[PDB]
């Protein structure tokens, strides 16, 4: 009756592994090898070029290693910002009027046989937090980091920082980190974002978050904390705008 | 296999039509000359419960908006004097216009707002409103800032609803009230998440 | 013109109707839709995403991180399960807040199967054994180790596996159940129960955890959608 | 190319519903016997500012025109007498035709004079006029005199409205409004002009 | 006759609908329409008219012919711009009245490229340089003529070339931009630069001026009609 | 539904060049050879006859010349007015009721190269002017012509005397000379009215205006004031209803 | 039945308009037409009629 | 695109054209213009060092100072 239409009338989501999709690409060599076919892929997308790219940048970024005690309540990050001060990566966000990239993060934990726990890592999608009471110096903490807190800006742990409880929290794309079976995880986080490009100082696409499920134990005289380390490496990256500086 | 998944679809979990807000006008007497009131109100989900808790399951949202009108009307004191059959205007104000602020104004005039003429005692009014914004998606959830070193979650623009009488004043003050059922309808949503608990629920994502 | 009648149900409107209305801002061109990576077509593909069960709902440890963990000792145990969860999705209230529960309270009808996980994270230098048992609808629930072995269940071994998982099948006399009901009192059990005492090789802690994860099977279904959610004082 | 050229079209620029007029009518006591009131209108367009500036880019027109009505009525005193249902006539009085000069007169019996028996309370009524004029289009600018040695810039002319209410007067006074809606239909224009300023515009091309 | 039932919406007039009428005036014949020469079928048309650029609003040089011109004179410059402009086509007052601006006021959201012209009027015997430089959107406006060559710029030679062409591209996050907005202090600059000073070989006037035009090229567009005029008082 | 269709649901702008698309018709020739190449079709539109004529006529008609001064604000003329006392074509306007005709319009200054400024020239269709309060006498001053004025009847200027702004009249027909680049210009008008036929005498299809854009300067002890000449052409004239006399 | 929807311009009477009508007396057959000579079928057809042009309309 | 057709009228030093280390950024391939100098009755001559007067332009400078050959 009306030509216009606004009314006529009327496996993927499980954190994937990498080879179940894209197997031909083990381009990612070189912190790690054979770990790189137990990586999941978020939501079952590879981060591709925006169809109808920085070299430098392509490389790993190893932030500070952080102590996991026996008193420890999480840390999170935020993405990109926790690359602004990082070589030519951090440059180009600074001097590009739009920009868009995809990350693989890398986690590690040294621990002996003779330590136990079990660690969470969720990838959140435009992971806005909140406190108990928020300003542009809590949501950007920089490659520092965070921290949660149990019972400044801190969020809540077994809420999650945003109201939602901690233990559907897995419904973000995540990885456990059990101390007997592995220690270490991959993430593939594709670009997410309402638009098909945006401004990287201003908006934050994703956010990682690290929490205990278990928490840390080990045999007597061992060594009383245990290091954690992120490795972050931008992926098909591209910027437009170019100012001058 | 003679059991569907087809009652859990996006479309069947959403497309159900709730009354959002319910808008006092009235025609009020001719021998005292006060002001005629006129109705105003902006487009929001949160303050229905219900929708917006189904909708923050989800991050990234589409769909266009079917509203339909209930009006009442009663006379507001005892007199014998009566009134005539009543016609309202119900203005549809896109977003980025000018909002009215009295009840004779150029802004029931603009050729740009799109009204509806309904007289009392008939069908209900109805229209359908596409889906409006300048992104690819509504985001009800924003990590970013205006201005950096400003409103910490992009908060979304639907448009403005503005309902008067045009019938003249009577001898007699009469009150109506117009109830309005929204329908989302062809939506997509992206990115779930976990829902959060009845706590009033909050203004932002704060808690 | 043409000659028409006019039937029963004319100028009325019903909140549940699908007629075509007039559009109020034609002549307008829409953002079109970008492919943004993750994209939801059904609320089942939501419950079949594991989540962490609360085991310890008390007081003393509620709304906290101790709440998702089940504590192995060294005490002596008294044939006693370690921990015993009654199979209503949307009727106990240590299984009504996962995710699965949080979509099955949004409905009046459900029927499937479903699927639980327990995983250790105790030592690597650990062995014992642990006995997973099943108890189906209409059976009181097992409160013996032989009780419970002469049932259906599964022997999980601390030491080379990790991880278990049972799937509880779809049984009853109708095509679907009801979310909410009273004095059904039934629909099985899943016990655990210590096989075995656990055994480490030197001061390693004695004390272990245990977490749980629940979900829904490729053939779980709802219906009758019905909702209550109302903020009123 | 994922953007269309199709909303500044000129249909889509024009071709938008808006009150060019409101014309007051009527129903006498039938106690006093003064006259019945009835309304009388020419079509013109350089009443209504935003429909005449957004004509005024170009110099040459042509369109149809599609003419709405929305009726409303009230008594206009406190009394317990009242008054059956009214019918009011609308006549269109073509370009060219002489104008009624009292409430009763041979005017409103031409067979020539279309009009339209409206009874309230029911949908708005509604007529399309065609394109009526002598030349091949209008022209809002016309650099030309009548007489050589005279009025300079020739006037469109659309035709007349005339409104009255049929029924014979009643016990109590009942006062009717009745607001047109004009819409162009199957617009073109012809070389552009520059547009003029917000200054109260004026009668002709002087300011 | 045949059953029929009245859906919601009916005995409504929305202003906005399209539907046949009833005519007036049948057996009536129009007067047929002619070959007039220039015919107008969108409104983007005429905004791909150049139009001089008032680029001084200022009280004492307001609505004369003054406004139009840039003066070149021969005083020393101190490396500031002879002319910096903003690029909000519709929220820039030395650029709102030209017929773009004029047909972005009748709008909403609007996306396209820009092309700006710049003619410069003095003497067939005077030589010299000048940088047109284009700042993008989020970079605070250049201010001295180091700076304006390390960006995007092009140098004018006053002597071969009497007009120089800059097209401004299309960047934004969205598919559209808002016509009227505020907060936004971006869209970018031109700005223009003495490279060089200006030579003449004798007695000929120092003083020169130059203009500037403004068009849309043929990827622009504009949606959500709104129309604000109003003579009220 | 309807029979009566009164209801049934629902780069040649911008001043074209002679060469785009009409070249094969040089027939100008012998005022001026090489600019007839570089000229402006109106619409671009070629006047032509009246499908399903005089020859004396078909010369041109130099009008006075006007002084370029260092203060002049404007002129304008009016067609056909401006023709209406030019032998054999004005004979055939008075005594003929009704007349239709294109127009070329060939603009020269005489310049040295030590003059510097810039004249535009417009042609607007049904050019309606005002003052600042008209009569059959100031509409239609003759082949002398009428000036424009700064802040009798005189328009103004920045307003082009119909209240709309300066900077816009370039949706005009028009041309542009700078004295550094070149000193003519030339305009082929074809007929343009709402009738396919009109009375002369009382209507004026066309005005001409030329305002200098950017005043006149010049080196010192040159000629103070430069001569602008005005070539009217009709074209495809053609006359009906002839009277006596 | 079948859903249908009021638009505007319904339940009115415009005298120009063309709509079947119900017939009052059905079943009634109409005496037949003859071949009369002089038919008419314009009003041009009388324009095309010479007839004197009265000169002297004076009052005398 | 600083001139053109004066490219032919122009002198290779020697005869021989630039050429890589057979057996390369491309921001620092764009021009580079200073500021002018002012020829008056009266100057005697200017000088310039190259690659030092180009120590500050750019992405070319800093390649320069960020590296430890070139």
């Amino acid at each position: 009756y009306y030509r216009d239409s606004a009314s006529n009338a009327a496996s993927k989501f499980t954190e994937p592994i990498k080879d179940v999709l894209i197997k031909t690409a083990p381009m990612l060599n070189t912190i790690t090898a054979q770990e790189a076919a137990n990586s999941v892929v978020a939501y079952g997308r590879w981060p591709e070029y925006l169809r109808d790219p920085e070299v430098a940048a392509c490389r790993f970024y190893t932030l500070d290693t952080v102590s996991w005690t026996k008193e420890s309540r999480g840390w999170w990050w935020k993405l990109p910002d926790a690359l602004r001060d990082m070589g030519l990566f951090g440059q180009n966000m600074y001097y590009h009027y739009l920009g868009r990239s995809g990350y693989t993060v890398h986690v590690q934990c040294n621990a002996s046989k003779f330590h136990q726990g079990a660690l969470g890592v969720f990838a959140v999608p435009e992971m806005c937090l909140a406190g108990d009471s928020t300003s542009y110096q809590n949501a950007n903490p920089g490659e520092k980091g965070g921290t949660f807190t149990g019972t400044r800006f801190c969020p809540v742990d077994y809420l999650l920082g945003n109201g939602t409880l901690l233990g559907n929290a897995f419904v973000f794309p995540h990885q456990i980190i059990n101390l007997r079976t592995n220690n270490c995880a991959t993430l593939v986080l594709p670009y997410v974002n309402s638009l098909s490009i945006d401004s990287m100082v201003k908006h934050n696409n994703w956010g990682i978050a690290i929490l205990p499920l278990a928490p840390l134990n080990f045999a007597s005289e061992s060594s009383p904390e245990i290091p954690i380390t992120l490795t972050i490496a931008p992926m098909c990256c591209e910027f437009n705008g170019l100012r001058n500086i | 296999q003679h059991r569907s998944r087809s009652e859990s679809s996006i479309e069947s979990f959403f497309a159900r039509g709730a009354c959002v807000t319910i808008m006092t006008v009235d025609n009020p007497a001719s021998t005292t000359n006060k002001d005629k009131l006129f109705a105003v109100w902006k487009i929001t989900y949160k303050d229905t419960v219900q929708l917006r808790r189904k909708l923050e399951f989800f991050t990234y949202s589409r769909f266009d908006m079917e509203l339909t009108f209930v009006v009442t009307a009663n006379f507001t004191e005892t007199n014998n004097g009566h009134a005539l059959n009543q016609v309202y205007q119900i203005m549809y104000v896109p977003p980025g216009a000018p909002v009215p602020e009295k009840w004779d104004d150029y802004t029931w005039q603009t050729s740009s707002n799109p009204s509806i003429f309904y007289t009392y005692g008939t069908a209900p009014a109805r229209i359908s409103v596409p889906y409006v914004g300048i992104s690819n998606a509504y985001s009800h959830f924003y990590d970013g800032f205006s201005k950096v070193p400003s409103l910490y979650g992009s908060l979304n623009d639907f448009g403005i609803l503005a309902v008067r009488v045009v019938n003249d004043p009577n001898p007699t003050k009469v009150t109506s009230k117009i109830r309005v059922y929204l329908k989302p309808k062809h939506i997509r949503v992206w990115c779930p998440r976990p829902p959060r608990a009845v706590a009033y629920y909050g203004p932002g994502v704060d808690y | 013109g043409l000659p028409v009648m006019n039937t029963p149900g004319s100028n009325q409107y019903l909140t549940a109707d699908n007629f075509q209305s007039p559009c109020a801002l034609p002549e307008f061109d829409v953002t079109p839709p970008i492919d943004i990576p993750g994209e939801v077509k059904n609320m089942m593909e939501l419950a079949e995403i594991d989540t962490m069960i609360p085991f310890d709902l008390s007081a003393t440890k509620k709304n906290t991180m101790e709440m998702y963990r089940v504590r192995l000792s060294d005490k002596p145990h008294t044939d006693d399960p370690i921990l015993c969860l009654s199979l209503s999705p949307a009727s106990d209230p240590r299984l009504s807040h996962t995710m699965l529960g949080e979509i099955l309270n949004y409905y009046t009808h459900w029927a499937g199967s479903l699927k639980f996980t327990f995983m250790f994270c105790g030592s690597m230098m650990a062995t014992g054994k642990l006995l997973v048992s099943y108890a189906p609808p209409g059976a009181d629930p097992p409160k013996k180790r032989k009780e419970a072995m002469l049932g259906t269940h599964v022997i999980w071994d601390i030491g080379l596996q990790s991880s278990c998982t049972m799937v509880v099948p779809w049984i009853s006399n109708t095509t679907y159940r009801l979310t909410i009901d009273d004095s059904f009192t039934e629909g099985g059990y899943i016990s655990v129960f210590y096989q075995t005492r656990i055994v480490v090789p030197l001061s390693t802690p004695r004390e272990m955890d245990i977490l749980g994860f629940v979900s829904a099977c490729n053939d779980f279904s709802v219906r009758l959608l019905r909702d209550t959610t109302h903020i009123e004082q």
